[PDB]
């Protein structure tokens, strides 16, 4: 579960200085670097979102994403909508949004 | 065969998007590598990268190719003199990733929130944003040039500058009267230095306020600018975003009218947020408010009725604040004190700017901060179109993705140091990849005192910046070209002469940027991606496909070592150029490093075999140079072939391409002949005279040279250099045939 090559470790404490005990309580792996590389990092089993109800559209795909276990950040959005748009032969476009609330989007012309 | 270049699949648990290149099966994106985080103020999406080679994520002082050794890149627009490891004036959440063999793809995260991008050596990347949504574009290329074009199809093709904007610009903080400003033009002219655009910094203002001029040093400001126009020059001046809030009510129209129309960013109680900048207490226009755009258009048009300036230099538009947040501090809320603070200088989103929870028309400043500069550039582009009725010229410090559709950029408060001269090449190349081709650094440097040797090398390299301005800080020693020793002046005058001769070519490169999303200044890897030796080259640049520039970037050097991709590269010193004032001819490369002589009076420039460059005769302004006869430089392949083009219009009108108000000509060399192909001929370009054709790589002396079947008045052949120089009397707009045998 914690046998992750050093260069492939993703930081499980990007927010604060963490102790081993606090790292393990988040469900993360604690392995000091040998001399940067994060000491606290995600095991492959760290809770993410699950894909559900993947559906085909004329433009591409839509799905629901569901998180069952909260993260260490406040106000996780536990239900997300995925939209995948095959716009041109050279351009792929996907969005992940909160289907229950309009969130800020950068103004952009079509 | 009809199919996308990409294939897409999904991991169910944990969730991930997987994007393959169809042609070779290469995994370009794989978000399964790390958990998806999506909280109100924290988004994280990770991917594998296909190689250790990645560029983009401006604005930072770094090599063109970013370090994957546990690097944290912060996007939060900030007023800071360029220095490594810091968030600087702009934010461009786009990368281009190279793939083994020379294919590439691009990724754009359309998100304007404060963010960290973390690169690790697996190799992998994590986007960490403080708000908004995940809105991701993948561009399949496969050529690096095609990735850039595909990105610019989404964010906008670069704007077409006026021809005069490609001339030399001269500015300093400290030209404290119209008498002094006029002496700069007189001193440049007397020493035969081209100068298209005279600038002023904040010296012109009355008590440091926008849309005023003082009645001491600048009493006759309107007359000074009218006189520049009579001599064939243009005028630029600084405009800051912040508006003095302290003056008596009714005494300062920009504030009085701004208040009436509700144009300003507001605070929790609904009043204008008050910061501190040059005037003292100031309000900040909200350029997301349609009414603020109307007010800005009115202020610019009214000021232009007093002083007919030709463009706007928008500085301090991060927005920059001399104090933290506001005169009244910032409230304690989750926008001012968010659960994840990216690696910003000062450790707070408020440092050197305004409160994050302040109110704009579209959203909070928290969400819109990284667009502030861009929204001011859009407002100013529109204001200048309405005030002048010709192409706008906006140069902006702060930028976001899509900036290049509206304005240009300069790299800010760079030190007068050899390190910052060297660092300017990667930064100018990076902004070209990001669709901001009208970019440059302050020639000779801004902060501190330049040296004569540094200012010679900086002018040599700076003559190849698409935007070329010498600008200088208030407390610095003078660095105008006429302020140096005679030998230094000769070297600087040669650099400006060569840039002016190449302006028809540089203008055609901007035309290709504007119509096809091409780069103007481009790294060697964009042109020769299948040669992996080019991937780490960022101290050389190309203009387009054909002109390779290898500058000296260190003190005390009389040579430089540069990379030459496989091919023949002709020394541009073998092409004759006329100047108003006072070595192998060809490199045959297999793809190798070559040491070149580079004495102080020299910058190495080579022309790629198979290309034709249009050139124009000399002038101290583009008003003069544009009336001169033209010349061609024809670089033959071993097989006797070459191709080039010329785009010509009136140099400043709007809607030229839509109205067809241009001339476009292709030049072709084949079998000891040069011809033109007329793509479009109109009244603009009809009178263009071709008086000189220089052919490089002519292996044997010709016995006859003909123009339209008749022996030419004169030609010279140099057996040492293999150059054929031909005098002709032709018109770019009428079919000709030049031949030799
Ligand atoms: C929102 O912005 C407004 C400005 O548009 C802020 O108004 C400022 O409010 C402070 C007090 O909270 C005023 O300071 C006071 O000045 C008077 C006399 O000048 C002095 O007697 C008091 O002791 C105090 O220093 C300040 O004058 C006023 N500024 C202006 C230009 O009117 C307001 O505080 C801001 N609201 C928040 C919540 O930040
Ligand atoms: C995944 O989808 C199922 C089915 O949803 C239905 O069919 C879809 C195509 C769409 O048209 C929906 O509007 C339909 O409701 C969801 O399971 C259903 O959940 C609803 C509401 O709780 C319930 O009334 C139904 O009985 C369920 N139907 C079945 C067949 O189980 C499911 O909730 C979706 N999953 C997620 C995580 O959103
Ligand atoms: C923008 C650009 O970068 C340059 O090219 C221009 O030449 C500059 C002038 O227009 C410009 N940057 C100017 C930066 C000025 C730095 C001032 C530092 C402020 C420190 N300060 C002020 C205060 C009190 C508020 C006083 C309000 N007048 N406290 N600390
Ligand atoms: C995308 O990345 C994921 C996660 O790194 C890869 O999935 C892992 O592959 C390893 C090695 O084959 C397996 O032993 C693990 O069980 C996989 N993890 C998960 C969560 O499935 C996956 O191979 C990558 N996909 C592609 C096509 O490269
Ligand atoms: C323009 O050039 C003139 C002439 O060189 C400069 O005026 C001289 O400046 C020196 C200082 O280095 C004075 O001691 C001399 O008295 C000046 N000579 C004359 C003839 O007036 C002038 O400073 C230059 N102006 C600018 C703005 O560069
Ligand atoms: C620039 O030169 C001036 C004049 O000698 C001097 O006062 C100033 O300190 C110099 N600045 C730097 C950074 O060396
Ligand atoms: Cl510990
Ligand atoms: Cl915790
Ligand atoms: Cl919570
Ligand atoms: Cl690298
Ligand atoms: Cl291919
Ligand atoms: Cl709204
Ligand atoms: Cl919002
Ligand atoms: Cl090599
Ligand atoms: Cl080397
Ligand atoms: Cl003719």
């Amino acid at each position: 579960q914690c046998d992750v090559p050093p260069n492939s470790r993703f930081d499980c404490a990007p927010d604060k200085a963490i102790t081993q005990e606090q790292c393990e309580a988040r469900g993360c792996c604690y392995i000091p670097a040998k001399q940067g590389q994060p000491w606290c990092f995600f095991p492959p089993s760290y809770p993410s979102y699950k894909l559900e109800n993947l559906s085909s559209s004329e433009m591409g795909y839509t799905a629901t994403l569901t998180r069952t276990t909260p993260t260490f950040f406040p106000k996780d959005i536990l239900t997300l909508r995925l939209d995948v748009m095959m716009e041109t032969e050279n351009r792929l476009h996907f969005t992940i949004k909160d289907p229950a609330n309009r969130r800020y989007e950068v103004p952009l012309e079509t | 065969a009809p199919s996308p270049l990409y294939s897409v699949e999904f991991s169910e648990e944990p969730f991930g998007v997987i994007v393959h290149r169809q042609l070779d099966g290469r995994v370009l994106l794989n978000t399964t590598v790390a958990p998806l985080f999506f909280a109100d103020q924290f988004l994280q999406l990770s991917t594998s990268l296909p190689s250790q080679y990645i560029t983009g994520l401006a604005e930072h002082l770094s090599p063109l190719m970013l370090s994957t050794s546990w690097t944290r890149i912060t996007l939060w627009n900030r007023d800071l003199a360029p220095t490594p490891g810091a968030n600087l004036y702009g934010s461009h959440p786009f990368y281009l990733a190279l793939e083994d063999g020379g294919s590439a793809h691009g990724v754009f995260l359309l998100n304007s929130n404060a963010m960290d991008v973390v690169l690790q050596p697996s190799p992998a990347l994590s986007w960490r944003s403080t708000g908004g949504i995940l809105d991701v574009y993948i561009f399949l290329g496969p050529e690096p040039k095609s990735v850039v074009q595909q990105y610019l199809d989404v964010v906008g093709y670069p704007f077409m500058p006026p021809y005069w904007g490609l001339g030399f610009h001269l500015c300093r903080w400290g030209y404290s009267s119209t008498a002094i400003t006029r002496q700069v033009v007189e001193n440049m002219t007397r020493a035969h230095f081209p100068l298209d655009v005279q600038w002023n910094d904040l010296d012109y203002m009355d008590s440091r306020r926008d849309f005023t001029f003082n009645k001491d040093g600048f009493r006759d400001f309107p007359a000074m600018v009218q006189e520049l126009h009579q001599g064939g020059r243009r005028y630029m001046m600084i405009v800051d975003p912040a508006i003095s809030s302290s003056g008596p009510a009714g005494s300062y129209r920009p504030y009085d009218e701004g208040l009436r129309r509700g144009v300003f960013i507001t605070n929790e109680t609904g009043q204008p947020l008050i910061g501190k900048v040059w005037p003292g207490s100031t309000a900040f226009p909200d350029f997301t408010n349609p009414t603020a755009l109307a007010w800005w258009e009115d202020m610019v048009a009214e000021f232009h009725d007093q002083v007919p300036f030709d463009g706007m230099w928008i500085d301090m538009n991060e927005p920059s604040n001399f104090i933290r947040g506001s005169e009244d501090g910032c409230p304690n809320n989750e926008l001012e004190n968010p659960p994840y603070v990216p690696g910003v200088v000062g450790g707070t989103l408020q440092a050197a700017t305004i409160c994050a929870s302040s109110h704009q028309f579209l959203s909070t400043h928290y969400n819109l901060h990284n667009l502030y500069g861009l929204t001011e550039a859009i407002a100013s582009h529109r204001a200048l179109v309405k005030a002048r009725g010709t192409r706008p010229f906006v140069i902006s410090r702060s930028t976001f993705a899509g900036h290049g559709r509206y304005a240009g950029h300069w790299t800010g408060d760079v030190w007068s140091s050899w390190e910052q001269l060297a660092s300017s090449v990667p930064e100018i190349l990076q902004f070209n990849l990001l669709g901001v081709p009208l970019v440059g650094a302050d020639v000779c440097g801004f902060l501190g005192n330049t040296s004569e040797e540094l200012c010679v090398r900086w002018t040599q390299l700076g003559a190849f910046y698409p935007f070329m301005r010498n600008h200088n800080s208030l407390l610095s020693l003078p660095q105008e070209p006429y302020s140096f020793s005679e030998p230094a002046q000769q070297a600087m005058r040669k650099a400006l002469t060569l840039r002016y001769a190449l302006l028809p070519h540089l203008y055609t490169l901007f035309h290709q940027a504007h119509v096809a999303g091409e780069t103007v200044a481009r790294p060697l890897f964009l042109e020769f991606p299948k040669d992996s030796s080019t991937w780490t080259v960022d101290h050389q640049l190309l203009w387009g496909e054909a002109l390779l520039i290898t500058p000296v970037l260190q003190a005390g050097k009389a040579e430089v070592t540069g990379y030459f991709p496989l091919g023949t590269w002709y020394d541009l010193q073998t092409v004759p150029i006329e100047a108003l004032g006072s070595r192998e001819p060809a490199i045959h490369s297999e793809g190798q490093w070559v040491t070149l002589p580079a004495p102080l009076d020299t910058i190495n420039v080579h022309l790629r075999a198979g290309y034709i460059i249009p050139l124009q005769g000399p002038g101290l302004t583009t008003t003069e140079s544009r009336q001169q006869p033209m010349a061609l430089a024809v670089a033959l392949t071993k097989g006797g072939e070459a191709r080039g083009e010329l785009f010509w219009d009136d140099g400043e009108s709007l809607e030229v391409l839509e109205r067809g108000a241009y001339t476009q000509v292709i030049f072709l060399a084949r079998n000891n002949t040069i011809v033109n192909e007329l793509v479009r001929v109109t009244s603009e370009g009809a009178g263009l005279q071709l008086q000189k054709v220089t052919v490089l790589g002519v292996a044997t002396a010709p016995q006859q040279v003909l123009s339209n079947g008749v022996p030419v008045s004169n030609f010279t052949y140099s057996p040492d250099t293999k150059v054929l120089d031909i005098c002709v009397s032709l018109l770019m707009g009428e079919q000709f045939l030049v031949s030799w045998c």
